[PDB]
């Protein structure tokens, strides 16, 4: 009965997003704003921001009803 | 996420046949309605009245978002304008009046987005007497509940613009042929009111959306990014996508092209006919 | 109206939470009712609603329905058994590490899904983790919970419970990442482990000193840039107690993840995708099927 770690792969139509930790030197942090220290002593890190924002750009372009 | 959101898997339709269906469906059963609680009443209105009426109220929505004493965050504002565009594309302008549902639906945008409006501040931006603000109050708590019924309580709107920023932060970083990409975001924020305005909204996913916006902001400054689709996308691989992507492109910069504004005459005469249709229930 | 009302399930602090029944199926169904002007639906409401109908996961709740009146509305989950608040609280129920491997499992799993969605359930305590009786975890009160993903935004301090309060929160800290739903998943292990709330707090001064007396004041390298916070009040160096004396019943792997739910740094805290890979949910004890966790009666 053991449990074996499964990816949840939800389904997002259009191109792959860079991954998280392999997104600060694909040179991606150098357009979206530092994290100040106040930010960045919290969870935040401006690369949340950074992903979420190519996230939402392909969350749907190969997509059509 | 929008891949699995409500809005694409409902509030999302194939093509604008189906909104034009929806739209004139919810008309005739309101004449049906009137009619059969009480058929060719010179005091009712045509589907192209009501969309010319409902495009009026929502440039009178976008001015009055844009004129809100509180800087009003480009998110509620798109998510007013949907929520306006939703409610009309399953009811009628007759039944209820686009004035208030304008302002009930700016104020649950306000409310359903995180941005924090007192109702007394929320009306008082408003251009009446008192008394006046108080009764738009009363008819805006009124008719939220109704609009949050008629949206089938899919309250979650994704604009084009946080899709359009990751996409300049693709732009800025793996197109390096292309430079400078600002004068592309004030052309596309440019483009993106322009089809805000019509109902693109309703048919294209918000990163097509976003997408065409800097791509038609490229074509019109003289730029050809074709190859960003091409290569960096992978689409160089994939036809049939590149060739979707390019028809949705085109089908929808043409669709705001066949776009008119409600005219001056026009708007007048609907505008005192709703009000002889408000009267004489 | 078309729900009829059977018994009365209880009082959420911002809402009233019956039990009803449905007539299109035969099956139960939770009500929750807000309490009661001038400023519309109350907003908890919206979020609730907002924020549930997109989620579909088999460890969330999804609201089935949703009504109301002028001023008034009602959502409609489904009827949920119980929740690990009354199985902690219950002594017959002896928790075999196989049993907490599961209910931590569903947790994380039901956290990872909502984390990938860029929603942060603000608000995480054993009160609402809830289990029917297939014994499947969902996290129930989505009350106040938002998306972190916007530099733009400004979240408010206090928006968790105190006992479950990550200590970044509790310096009131604006911007926050997973790291608030991941020290909230660690206390509900804590408690779990313990049966006894970990960390109880009278006031943000009260849970930072039981905190720190109980994992070790962080050294600036540990947790780098803690200065930098708003609410930041220095306490002297607390060794802290070794977490191999208060967990004494947990094997190395658990030791291990609870050390990583409970890193001072909210970034090198564990988040719920890379606390799923660890060591401890893939080791001998397999989690226990649904089938055969313990049911808290009465
Ligand atoms: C013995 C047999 C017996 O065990 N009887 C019994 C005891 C206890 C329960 C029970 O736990 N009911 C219950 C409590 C709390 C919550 C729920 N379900 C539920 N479902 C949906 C939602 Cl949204 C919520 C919820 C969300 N936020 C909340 C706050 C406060 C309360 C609920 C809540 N809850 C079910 C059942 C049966 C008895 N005799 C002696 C034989």
């Amino acid at each position: 009965a053991l449990y074996e770690y499964q990816p949840l792969q939800i389904e997002t139509y259009g191109p792959h997003v860079p991954e998280l930790e392999m997104l600060g030197r694909l040179g991606y942090l150098n357009h979206v704003r530092a994290a100040s220290p106040q930010d960045l002593a919290g969870g935040y890190t401006s690369s949340l921001a950074c992903h979420r924002a190519l996230q939402d750009a392909f969350s749907g372009l190969f997509w059509q009803p | 996420m929008y891949h699995n959101s409500s809005q694409k898997r409902h509030w999302t339709f194939s093509s604008e046949e189906q909104l034009a269906r929806l739209r004139a469906d919810a008309n005739r059963k309101f004449r049906c309605k009137a009619v059969a609680n009480g058929p060719n009443d010179p005091v009712f209105l045509e589907p192209h009245e009501e969309m010319t009426l409902c495009k009026y109220y929502e440039k009178r929505l976008l001015e009055f978002c844009s004129v809100f004493k509180p800087a009003m965050p480009r998110s509620v504002v798109g998510t007013a304008c949907m929520y306006f565009k939703r409610f009309y594309l399953n009811n009628s302008v007759m039944e209820y009046h686009p004035r208030i549902i304008m302002l009930t639906c700016a104020f649950l945008a306000c409310k359903v987005d995180e941005f924090n409006v007192s109702s007394p501040q929320f009306v008082g931006n408003l251009r009446e007497s008192p008394l006046g603000q108080e009764k738009a109050l009363e008819q805006i708590l009124e008719y939220e509940l109704l609009l949050i019924q008629q949206l089938n309580f899919h309250l979650i709107v994704h604009n084009p613009y946080r899709p359009f920023e990751g996409f300049l932060i693709d732009l800025k970083t793996r197109y390096p042929i292309l430079e400078n990409p600002e004068i592309l975001r004030k052309t596309a924020d440019d483009f993106l009111n322009r089809i805000a305005l019509t109902d693109a909204y309703l048919l294209y996913t918000p990163s097509q959306i976003a997408l065409t916006a800097i791509l038609s902001s490229a074509s019109r400054a003289g730029i050809t990014m074709e190859s960003y689709l091409s290569e960096s996308l992978m689409l160089k691989e994939n036809r049939t996508c590149l060739s979707q992507l390019l028809d949705i492109m085109k089908s929808m910069r043409n669709l705001v092209k066949k776009y008119e504004p409600p005219r001056s005459e026009e708007v007048a005469v609907l505008k005192q006919k709703l009000e002889r249709c408000h009267s004489a229930e | 109206k078309r729900y009829e009302k059977l018994d009365f399930l209880g009082e959420g602090q911002f809402a009233t939470v019956y039990k009803a029944r449905d007539k299109n199926t035969n099956q139960i169904v939770a009500i929750k009712k807000i309490k009661l002007a001038k400023d519309g639906i109350n907003r908890t409401a919206l979020r609730e609603i907002k924020l549930l109908q997109e989620l579909s996961h088999p460890n969330i709740i999804g609201l089935l329905d949703a009504f109301g009146h002028k001023s008034n509305i009602s959502l409609v989950f489904d009827f949920m058994e119980t929740d690990l608040e009354v199985i902690i609280k219950d002594n017959s129920l002896v928790l075999t590490p196989s049993h907490i491997k599961a209910y931590m499992l569903m947790t994380l799993q039901g956290l990872e899904y909502l984390h990938q969605h860029w929603i942060l359930h603000r608000d995480l305590k054993p009160n609402n983790l809830l289990l029917d009786e297939n014994g499947v975890l969902k996290l129930a009160d989505f009350g106040l919970a938002k998306s972190f993903g916007s530099p733009n935004r400004a979240y408010t301090h206090q928006v968790v419970t105190r006992w479950y309060r990550a200590p970044e929160l509790l310096f009131g800290a604006r911007m926050y990442g997973v790291g608030v739903d991941m020290w909230a998943v660690g206390c509900i292990l804590a408690e779990l482990l313990l049966r006894v709330p970990f960390l109880p707090g009278d006031s943000d001064l009260d849970q930072l000193t039981r905190i720190f007396e109980t994992l070790g004041t962080p050294t600036e390298e540990q947790w780098p840039d803690m200065c930098s916070l708003p609410d930041y009040v220095t306490f002297k160096s607390f060794p802290g107690i070794p977490l191999h004396h208060i967990f004494s019943a947990a094997g190395d792997d658990l030791l291990d993840l609870i050390q990583g739910l409970f890193l001072f740094n909210p970034c090198a805290r564990i988040t719920a995708t890379q606390a799923l890979k660890m060591k401890y949910f893939s080791n001998r004890p397999g989690p226990t099927p649904g089938c055969q966790l313990p049911r808290p009666n009465c």
